[PDB]
């Protein structure tokens, strides 16, 4: 089904109507009315520091590594978070901890390399690496953006309460 | 009408490779063997030619591996030994082909081991 | 399972013979794939003739060039596989005509047949190095002005051989051989077990 | 053997084209060094042109030579038309990069893989 | 050089990065030679080194104004090669977010067109509506733009419990917002002048230069790949293609405002008729297993591990699948060996063809005309440069 | 210092980095946290270990607490179970 | 009669039946040189003969537009002379001749 | 195999034992395929590993805990398709997709057995056999791995 | 304590030179950090200028190669921590205008002593101290003499500490070349003795830098007092005119007694904001370059000097006009060389 | 939430009711063609022309 967007007598009434449109700029005045109208509408802006634009639970934001309630870090170095990262951001090398368990000696997410796809959130079997809510982690130096296991684990501890609430809200969906 | 040239197609001059990596790079044409870990043979079918391995120094800031050799991760796959040899000659890389070695036929029969004699 | 409509598979097959008979000379293989598409494969010399017949034939009007691309099978003697995908607004359909070109054996240009190709042919030269005779203005489009090497060739390193940084001493941007701080980790992914073809 | 020609039927005819391009570049070097305010000497640049035109002196096949000038001509156009800002041109001179020695002892002293 | 003057890469007028080396006799343009590749990034070569699912995020970045519609084209393409088709609910979703995305692109194209022309209030009016839409993306995918929601076997996760209702409130009102822009530009005594009879493209020439988009539709050629070759469930909906006559910048514009209108008609339906069901194919072979299943069933873990680490393993073949992305025909020619990572993936960008036409459109035109024509082609340098 | 005791050393050429800026290390190291975890006594020969919370835990594994000699330890939680 | 065709550039052609009959008869003529059993000659002659048989048969252009499709009659005119141009081009091209050369062995084998 | 599981019932577990300092037998993984018991008897003459019991608790481990001490020992790792018993030194240092595999020669012994050195980011992670019909036909010594 | 040198030689590679460089922000400095960073050396740049000014140095260093530390000359503790983990210390602290809170002694002798002093306490393998060429303990300019005083002292705080002694330096952003070229504002360009009998031998900045860097990575230089000089000497007359030549601005060399002129230097010196000329500068300008009879610098340390005319075009280009901006050095006439 | 007078100034100046759609969100052989020729599209009944 198609439609003609712009597909198209001369009477004094008509012409006089058209001439007035050109002479007294009638349509131009119409446009001014629209903007005057909004001037009276409430502005939609938010005080940025005081009020924050709403983000729902799936917002990917900043990477964090979670820990079991007991205190044992969740990651068991299966290293498929490294395998599915599209940007090659996550670098993981591991060795058996004295406990005999399997843990990552080095876990480095290069956030400048990361494109925040959220697949790592997806891929982890123990769900140790999660996309944390925080989006405000702008840093003065490039090195700060590169993150080792200690920063991510620390990021995980700081935001664990909200991360747990967010995963709680969205796990049925996944 | 066609013209005659006995010159081995060498197109090293058009490929656009830095001089150092055309005269110092030896590539090996080999059919990949099978990780003994798995018994599947679908990765031992096509010939591959792989450039010689180069420096992989540790990075001071993060400890990540760092490489200065561009042709390192490149492994081209060629269906037959003849075609792979051709790629090396026209691109000017040195080649050292390794003959495919396929498992020799082995005679097996469940009845044979039941032989107390042997 | 996709909703295949055999009605199509047949009609396009029938056209494939039609074209094969109409141009016995250049068509080497004509095949209707399962996705249900059609691909007429032509000798490189038939570039001009086969396209023109499709652009200007009442029973096969293929007015617009959807795309011109060149896969590179290094094993294949003729490395590049120029593929031209064309669309029929009238009869509603698409046919792909694919030819083969080696590095130093140029293909004719179809800018005459479709001017859409003026840019894509420049794109194929810049990335793969195939040359197109009779092209109005063939010159690199996507790569840097001084780039050396054709990038999408399978034999070109991803990271490439040159990268740029600003040097104070010379107060100007300056190429240097690429030095990467974490090489591309080349995960081997192929599984040693195949899938019994249906 | 048995290969279809690209632009010339024989090295001889091909060489004709190389001569033309050399001339082109030779006549152009001075202009570029002035329209780009490059800090190089026309003589110096003209030697560079020679360098390149000979770097590929070994090619014996006619087809390879023909493409080489096509490509060469394209480079000329760019330079002549200011499309290539200085950064692009000076790159030819490899001014910033540190030259590497080719002496074996030199390499031994510096790199694992020479 | 007839005063050759690079339009320049840094120019508010030039979306993104465009050097238009133009030779202008005073204020008349004699020849426009657009330069491209200022945003080439390697998207086509990079994909060869990545698995099918880890190359999905590249498609969102190819033309990111239209974030998802692009993802649908790769999806469809990978589904065809596997001969798998998405579940019924997923199809409607893709059409729901497919259209929402069309609006997002048109709000971008119409309002950014005006900002270059000099009208700045339409952009702020509709960017607030855009904002509200982004929020749909975020509450469905997690990202405001660059979602990665439409994956090769359906969408990733069902809609949140409540989104449909809000994609209604918005739709119920957005119309008035389009109406307003109108009272500001459709009949402005001045919009018409700078747009009318500028960049007229004949019908035969538009097909010849491969325009394939509103640009064709604006010239009166009737072609909407969504009606001619239906993809997903765009067949079950009913919409009217907005064909145009006297094709020129003004007419095509009117067409883009009309598809904003028609997309609200398609969105309404999708909300009215979206089926109960699953949002991803049930073949653990192609779609990753649900996390409750992979954590309780061995076959699901094995399928989760192999899918994320190795990949789909698409059967060998090649396909060109084209949808009707907001800009025009977006197609992926995806050649594929039996491997889990693709072999080639030429992205046909509605935009590589349109820019080429800049020369044949802007002839004997003033500097300001060139600015108007780049706007009427909705050039996003990501798709052109790829 | 850290988990695997990273100690850029007094003579390293990298310890230079922390000068005027602190290092990222962890309190409540995990190495000791599960060791601080009580041994989950059980009646059955074999026991499961969802990690706690099902979908929000680890792929469920069944541990054989069959020998008091050894408290089975799920390879995922490091939780010792006392038969 | 009509005011204008949908397509922007195309212009209404008065005496459309006459214009088509001129073009259609010409093509038939050019095809007369093609080799006798040439595939293009037999196929296009069949298409063109049916087209003008319909053009001669129908005196109403609107029904003529329905009978040979073609959308507007003006397009059919463009398609016919486009074909007339190619018919002249193919006579020079001589596509009826045997295949230029066989493809190199394994040139068309996709699994690789 | 199959897209999904129907085993809504419970699983079994066996008890990890010590087969030595080289092979980590997390044998709850075992698919009772008896290739170990063969190799350990046919390729190497150890004849120690054996099946014990019947039913679904047939566990293929040494009845008394006697370590599997023999050369040719590490091959069991390579020959068990399941990861029940795997290498203890290379326990968790890597994961195979990452390992870049370079084909080289055994220098520890004079048989010159062919071997593949699996290197990740520039340090060798494992050396596993690659087949040479004449010299080492898929097997390598405990020393050279 | 060392770092095996791995890599191919460019950025993102390692050379194993951790080096504190206290006055890096300087014209010479900028260059020193450039090569050190190019080579891949670890560079610690102490700074007391604001962070905005130190930004230019960030980009030439690779990620983690450059570390910036807050440091105050009067505060001994700041120097202490800077050299804590460095094994090479390079001192480029210098100024031409005695500032209100820092005297020539401080910038040349006092501070550069404390620095090397700590460096020893730290155990740095080598210290490179830079003092101006022809620096007698009796030279007229307080600056030169004071510098001489330093090169002695630092020996006692740090024995076998290399002491490169550069001539006035030729480079973009240098004074030697720009100063004269900027005399344009002055209608007349005073030149003591009408610019005669003060033969001068300039040296390209890079040559100096490369030389300095090479010192850091060579055992041959210990206690050495190298003198980077140049590829050709010049009577100040040709230099001045040549400059004006490339700048394409007229030249009126005017004789003016150094007596009266020392006074002009005093006048600018009076100015609060970085006096443009310095009574000492004036004297230094006229102090004739000394001939070479000392430890060879360039070439000896591995870099062949670069003639002034070669790169002059780049340094003096900014001073040309709308059209003169397009002239090149070889159509221009190079001035004669007076060895005297 | 705006005085009706100010709100009116809005509706009047605009010419439609913004109150209804507010900016503040609240809680021999045959010649064979490739496929049968496409049927020309029907005029949209709900609005054939704008
Ligand atoms: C001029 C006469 C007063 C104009 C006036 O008050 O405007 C609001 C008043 C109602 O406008 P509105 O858009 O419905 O106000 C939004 C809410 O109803 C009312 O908004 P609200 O719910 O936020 O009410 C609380 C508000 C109440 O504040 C006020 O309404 C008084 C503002 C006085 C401005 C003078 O107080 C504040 O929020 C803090 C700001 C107080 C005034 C800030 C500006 C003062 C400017 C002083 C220099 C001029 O405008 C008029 O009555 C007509 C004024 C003439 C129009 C032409
Ligand atoms: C001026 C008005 C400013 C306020 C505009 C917004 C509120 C009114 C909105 C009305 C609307 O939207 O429709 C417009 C309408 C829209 O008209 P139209 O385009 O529908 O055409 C009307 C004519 N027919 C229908 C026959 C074609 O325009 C008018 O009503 C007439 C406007 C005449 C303007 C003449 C020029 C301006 C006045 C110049 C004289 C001086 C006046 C006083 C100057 C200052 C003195 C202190
Ligand atoms: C006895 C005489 C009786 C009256 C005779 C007619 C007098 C007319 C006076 C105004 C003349 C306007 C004019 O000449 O038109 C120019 C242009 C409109 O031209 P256009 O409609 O495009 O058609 C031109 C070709 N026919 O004008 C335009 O529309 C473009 C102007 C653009 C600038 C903004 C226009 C809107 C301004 C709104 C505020 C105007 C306030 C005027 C009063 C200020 C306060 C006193
Ligand atoms: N042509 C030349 O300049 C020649 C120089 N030399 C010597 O070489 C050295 C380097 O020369 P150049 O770089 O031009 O000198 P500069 O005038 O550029 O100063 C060098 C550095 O020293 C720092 N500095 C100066 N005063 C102090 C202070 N009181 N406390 C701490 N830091 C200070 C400055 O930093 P900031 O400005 O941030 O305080 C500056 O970055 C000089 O010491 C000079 O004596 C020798 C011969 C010729
Ligand atoms: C400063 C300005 C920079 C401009 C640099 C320039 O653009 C880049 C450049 O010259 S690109 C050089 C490539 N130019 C060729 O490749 C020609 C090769 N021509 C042949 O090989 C002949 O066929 C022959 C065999 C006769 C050679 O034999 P001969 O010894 O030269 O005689
Ligand atoms: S996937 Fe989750 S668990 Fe496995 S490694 Fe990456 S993070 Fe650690
Ligand atoms: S081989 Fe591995 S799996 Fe087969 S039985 Fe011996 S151990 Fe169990
Ligand atoms: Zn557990």
């Amino acid at each position: 089904t198609y439609k003609y967007v712009n597909k198209k007598e001369v009477d004094m009434k008509s012409a006089t109507d058209n001439a007035a449109r050109i002479l007294m700029w009638t349509e131009l005045i119409r446009g001014l009315g629209m903007t005057l109208s909004y001037l009276f509408r409430e502005p939609a802006t938010i005080n940025y520091p005081f009020e924050k634009g709403p983000l729902s639970p799936r917002f990917r934001g900043e990477h964090a590594l979670r820990r079991y309630p007991s205190g044992e870090e969740r990651c068991i170095a299966c290293k498929l978070c490294e395998a599915i990262c599209p940007a090659q951001a996550i670098t993981i090398e591991a060795e058996p901890r004295a406990d005999g368990s399997r843990r990552t000696t080095r876990y480095d997410i290069d956030m400048t390399k990361c494109i925040y796809c959220g697949f790592c959130q997806e891929a982890c079997p123990v769900d140790a690496i999660v996309e944390g809510p925080n989006f405000e982690f702008s840093t003065e130096t490039h090195e700060e953006l590169l993150y080792n296991k200690e920063k991510l684990l620390n990021n995980g501890d700081k935001w664990e309460a909200e991360i747990a609430a967010n995963i709680q809200a969205d796990y049925l969906y996944r | 009408q066609l013209i005659t040239v006995d010159e081995k197609l060498d197109i090293t001059t058009l490929t656009g490779v830095p001089e150092e990596h055309i005269k110092t790079r030896k590539v090996r044409i080999f059919v990949p063997a099978r990780n003994n870990m798995q018994s599947g043979v679908n990765n031992t079918k096509k010939w591959k030619m792989e450039f010689d391995t180069r420096e992989r120094w540790e990075n001071p800031l993060m400890g990540w591996a760092s490489t200065a050799d561009p042709l390192s991760n490149m492994v081209l796959t060629f269906s037959a030994k003849e075609d792979a040899i051709a790629f090396a000659e026209k691109n000017g890389w040195s080649y050292d082909v390794e003959e495919k070695k396929v498992p020799k036929p082995k005679s097996k029969s469940y009845g044979a081991n039941f032989s107390w004699n042997k | 399972v996709r909703p295949r409509s055999d009605v199509t598979h047949k009609q396009l097959s029938a056209f494939g013979e039609y074209v094969a008979e109409i141009l016995p000379k250049y068509v080497q293989q004509v095949q209707v794939s399962c996705l249900d598409e059609l691909e007429i494969c032509i000798h490189p010399d038939g570039v001009i003739p086969t396209l023109t017949f499709l652009r200007d034939h009442t029973n096969a009007q293929f007015k617009s060039l959807a795309d011109l691309t060149a896969v590179d099978v290094p094993t294949r003697q003729n490395r590049f596989e120029i593929v031209y995908n064309l669309l029929s607004l009238r009869f509603n359909s698409r046919i792909r005509v694919k030819t083969y070109a080696d590095e130093l054996t140029p293909i004719d240009s179809i800018v005459s047949v479709h001017i859409a190709a003026n840019w894509y042919e420049r794109e194929v030269w810049d990335m793969f190095g195939v040359f197109f005779f009779n092209h109005p203005d063939l010159r690199r489009i996507l790569t840097d002005y001084g780039f050396e090497g054709h990038p999408f060739r399978k034999d070109f390193p991803l990271t490439g051989y040159v990268e740029l940084r600003y040097d104070d001493e010379v107060k100007r941007v300056v190429a240097e051989p690429v030095e990467l701080a974490q090489e591309f980790r080349k995960f081997d992914l192929n599984s040693p077990w195949e899938a019994f073809p249906a | 053997t048995s290969v279809k020609p690209i632009f010339s039927r024989d090295l001889n005819e091909a060489k004709r084209r190389v001569r033309e391009l050399y001339r082109a570049w030779y006549r152009e070097v001075p202009n570029t060094v002035h329209l780009m305010q490059l800090d190089i000497t026309v003589k110096q640049g003209r030697d560079k042109v020679r360098e390149m035109f000979m770097k590929n002196a070994h090619v014996t096949d006619p087809r390879v030579v023909d493409l080489l000038v096509i490509k060469g001509k394209m480079e000329l156009q760019e330079t002549i038309k200011v499309w290539k800002q200085r950064t692009h041109v000076m790159r030819f001179f490899h001014e910033t990069e540190t030259p590497r020695p080719k002496d074996f002892l030199s390499k031994f002293y510096m790199g694992h893989d020479p | 050089t007839n005063m050759t003057l690079n339009f320049g890469p840094q120019h508010p007028a030039a979306h993104g990065v465009l050097r238009l080396v133009l030779e202008l006799s005073g204020e008349m343009v004699r020849k426009c030679d657009p330069h491209i590749g200022l945003l080439h990034r390697g998207t086509e070569k990079l994909i060869e080194y990545k698995t099918y699912l880890q190359a999905l995020p590249y498609f969102d970045r190819l033309d990111y104004v239209s974030m998802m519609c692009n993802e649908q084209a790769y999806s469809i393409a990978v589904e065809k090669l596997l001969n798998i088709q998405p579940p019924p609910r997923a199809q409607w979703i893709r059409v729901l977010f497919g259209e929402i995305t069309r609006i997002l692109n048109h709000i971008m194209a119409v309002t950014t067109h005006a900002l270059d022309i000099g009208a700045m209030t339409p952009f702020f009016w509709m960017f607030e509506e855009r904002e509200k839409m982004f929020e749909f993306y975020e509450r469905v995918s997690g990202a405001r733009m660059h979602a990665a929601y439409i994956r090769p076997g359906g969408v990733h996760q069902d809609l949140p419990l409540g989104l449909l209702d809000d994609i209604y409130e918005f739709s119920k009102n957005f119309s008035l917002r389009i109406d307003e822009v109108e009272e500001m530009l459709t009949n402005n005594r001045i919009w018409r002048n700078r747009t009318v009879d500028i960049g007229v493209v004949t019908a035969e020439d538009a097909l010849n230069y491969g325009f394939s988009g509103v640009m064709l539709r604006g010239s009166g050629i009737q072609w909407d790949l969504r009606k001619t070759q239906p993809y997903d469930v765009y067949d079950q909906v009913e919409f009217d293609v907005p064909i145009g006559s006297r094709g020129d910048c003004y007419d095509r514009y009117l067409c883009r405002v009309e598809e904003m209108r028609q997309s609200l008609r398609i969105i309404e339906q999708c909300l009215n008729k979206m089926p109960p069901g699953e949002i991803k194919v049930d073949d653990a072979k192609v779609s990753p297993p649900k996390r409750a299943e992979m954590k309780t069933s061995m076959e699901s873990l094995i399928h989760h591990f192999k899918l994320y680490t190795e990949g789909y393993q698409v059967p060998p073949g090649a396909t060109y699948t084209a949808i009707e992305a907001p800009k025009g025909e977006f197609g992926v020619y995806l050649v594929s060996d039996g491997s889990s990572r693709p072999y080639r993936c030429k992205i046909k960008a509605p935009g590589f063809a349109h820019l080429a036409g800049l020369d044949k459109m802007s002839k004997g035109h003033m500097l300001a005309d060139v600015v108007a024509i780049i706007g009427t082609q909705d050039i996003v340098f990501g798709e052109i440069d790829r | 210092i850290t988990h695997t005791g990273q100690v850029y050393d007094e003579k390293d050429y990298r310890r230079v980095r922390f000068v005027d800026r602190q290092k990222e290390v962890n309190e409540n190291f995990a190495i000791d946290l599960i060791a601080q975890q009580p041994v989950n006594e059980v009646e059955h020969r074999i026991i499961a270990c969802d990690g706690g919370g099902g979908a929000l835990g680890h792929p469920k594994v069944y541990i054989n607490l069959d020998k008091e000699t050894k408290t089975g330890t799920c390879g995922y939680c490091g939780l010792q179970f006392k038969q | 009669l009509k005011k204008t065709t949908g397509l922007v550039g195309l212009a209404v052609c008065d005496t459309p039946h006459e214009r088509l009959t001129i073009l259609y008869t010409k093509t038939l003529d050019i095809l007369k040189h093609f080799p006798k059993h040439a595939a293009y000659r037999k196929y296009t002659e069949q298409i063109t003969n049916e087209k003008l048989d319909m053009v001669k048969a129908e005196p109403d252009v609107k029904k003529l537009e329905a009978l040979l499709q073609g959308g507007e009659v003006e397009e059919v005119i463009l398609q016919a002379e486009k074909e007339l141009s190619l018919a002249r081009k193919m006579l020079k091209w001589k596509p009826w001749e045997p295949l230029v050369e066989e493809p190199p062995a394994n040139q068309w084998k996709w699994p690789i | 195999g199959s897209d999904r599981s129907r085993f809504l019932e419970g699983k079994r577990a066996v008890e990890d034992k010590n087969i030595g300092p080289l092979v980590k037998t997390i044998m709850t993984r075992c698919i009772q395929c008896t290739r170990c018991i063969r190799f350990a008897s046919e390729i190497a003459g150890v004849d120690d590993l054996g099946t014990t019991g019947r039913g679904n608790d047939m566990q293929v481990g040494t009845y008394i805990e006697k370590m599997f001490m023999s050369e040719l020992s590490g091959n069991v790792i390579d020959i068990c398709p399941v990861g029940a018993l795997t290498s203890k030194p290379y326990a968790f240092t890597a994961r195979p997709w990452e390992t870049r595999k370079t084909e080289s020669i055994d220098v520890m012994d004079a048989v010159g057995s062919n071997i593949v050195v699996s290197t990740r980011t520039g340090e060798v992670m494992r050396i596993l056999p690659r087949m040479h019909e004449d010299i080492n036909e898929e097997w390598i010594s405990d020393k050279t791995r | 304590h060392a770092v095996i040198p791995h890599g191919k030689g460019g950025r993102s590679s390692v050379s194993g030179v951790v080096a504190t460089v206290f006055g890096a922000t300087g014209f010479l400095g900028r260059y020193v950090v450039n090569h050190l960073g190019r080579m891949g050396s670890q560079v610690i740049i102490p700074y007391r200028c604001d962070v905005y000014d130190i930004m230019h140095l960030r980009l030439m260093g690779d990620l983690g190669q450059l570390t910036f530390l807050e440091w105050d000359a009067r505060d001994k503790d700041s120097i202490r921590k800077a050299v804590q983990h460095s094994n090479v210390v390079i001192n480029l602290i210098g100024r031409e205008w005695e500032t209100r809170n820092f005297d020539f002694e401080d910038v040349f002798v006092n501070i550069p002593r404390a620095i090397a002093q700590a460096s020893k306490e730290a155990g740095v393998e080598r210290f490179i101290h830079v003092s101006h060429l022809n620096a007698s303990m009796k030279s007229s300019s307080k600056s030169l003499r004071s510098k001489a005083v330093g090169e002695k002292e630092v020996r006692s705080v740090f024995p076998e500490a290399i002491i490169i002694r550069p001539s006035d330096i030729f480079g973009r952003e240098d004074r030697f070349l720009n100063h004269f070229a900027n005399y344009r504002w002055f209608l007349a360009v005073p030149l003591v003795s009408l610019g005669f009998k003060t033969v001068k031998q300039p040296v390209y900045v890079a040559d100096v830098s490369k030389g300095i860097v090479n010192a850091t990575k060579d055992p041959d230089a210990v206690g050495k007092t190298f003198a980077f000089t140049g590829p050709n000497r010049y009577l100040l007359f040709h230099l001045v005119k040549y400059i004006f030549g490339m700048t394409h601005r007229t030249f009126i060399p005017y004789p003016l007694p150094l007596f009266v002129y020392s006074w002009i230097g005093k006048l600018f010196g009076l100015s609060p904001f970085e006096p443009w000329t310095t009574k000492d500068k004036v004297e230094r300008i006229h102090i004739s370059d000394v001939m070479p009879t000392d430890l060879p610098g360039l070439e000896d340390l591995g870099v062949q000097p670069t003639p002034l005319e070669l790169k002059s075009i780049e340094v003096l280009r900014r001073h040309r006009t709308y059209r003169w901006l397009s002239s090149e050095i070889e159509e221009t006439k190079p001035a004669k060389t007076v060895n005297y | 939430s705006a005085t009706r007078v100010i709100q009116k100034l809005r509706n009047w100046a605009s010419g439609q009711d913004l109150q209804a759609k507010l900016q503040l969100r609240y809680q021999e052989k045959k010649a064979v063609t490739p496929a049968p020729p496409m049927k020309r599209w029907e005029l949209s009944k709900d609005q054939p022309y704008l």
